[PDB]
């Protein structure tokens, strides 16, 4: 099947962290990561790109350590920096197990779709975020899926964001068509 | 590059 497929491809991208962690709720993430397109997955692999799981905060590990005390793009005012961000995507992908959920230090719909999506945003379609089409775009729908402040101010947010509710279950997906038709388009075209 |  195909999700078997995804599951495959992505035994070559998921990094375990050393030490105890909750394997099964590591297993779940990676199960729904399986349900993005695996031409995007792929395309990961190809690029060397790993979703690494951790057990603790982002800042601990010696990659992220120079984040600490910074604050996020877009979380100004919020009393909080990288130490208290339970994922990152871009270049790199960072995920606290047991964070996934929308509500649990983030306003996500997912947290590791999330975060792919901006590793996919960034390293397989070369910033299509910031493209005029999608700039575009974003300037009617960018509001229409919640946290105006957020999504409605970076286009790489409302992409990544977009992205996780394409991908996470069939009713995150038919809500963005709904309220997000045209983004829904775009991404059902790149795809193709 | 680096994103929330
Ligand atoms: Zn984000």
């Amino acid at each position: 099947t195909t999700i078997q497929q995804n599951k495959d491809t992505l035994s070559q991208i998921v990094v375990f962290p050393t030490g105890n962690y909750d394997k099964n709720e590591a297993n779940a993430m990676v199960n729904r990561l399986a349900n993005i397109d695996g031409k995007y997955l792929n395309a990961l692999k190809q690029n060397n790109l790993k979703i690494k799981l951790l057990s603790g905060k982002l800042t601990d590990e010696k990659e992220y350590a120079y984040l600490k005390g910074v604050v996020p793009k877009g979380w100004e005012g919020t009393g909080k920096t990288w130490d208290d961000v339970p994922g990152l995507g871009g270049s790199t992908v960072a995920l606290r197990i047991g964070f996934s959920n929308k509500g649990k230090g983030h306003d996500a719909i997912n947290l590791e779709l999330h975060a792919t999506a901006h590793a996919i945003d960034h390293i397989v379609l070369n910033d299509i975020s910031k493209s005029a089409q999608f700039k575009q775009i974003f300037a009617k729908e960018g509001r229409s899926l919640g946290n105006v402040n957020y999504l409605g101010v970076y286009p790489e947010e409302f992409f990544a964001e977009s992205f996780a509710y394409y991908y996470l279950n069939q009713d995150t997906n038919s809500k963005l068509k709904s309220a997000c038709p045209q983004t829904y388009s775009f991404l059902q075209n790149l795809a193709k | 590059e680096v994103n929330p």
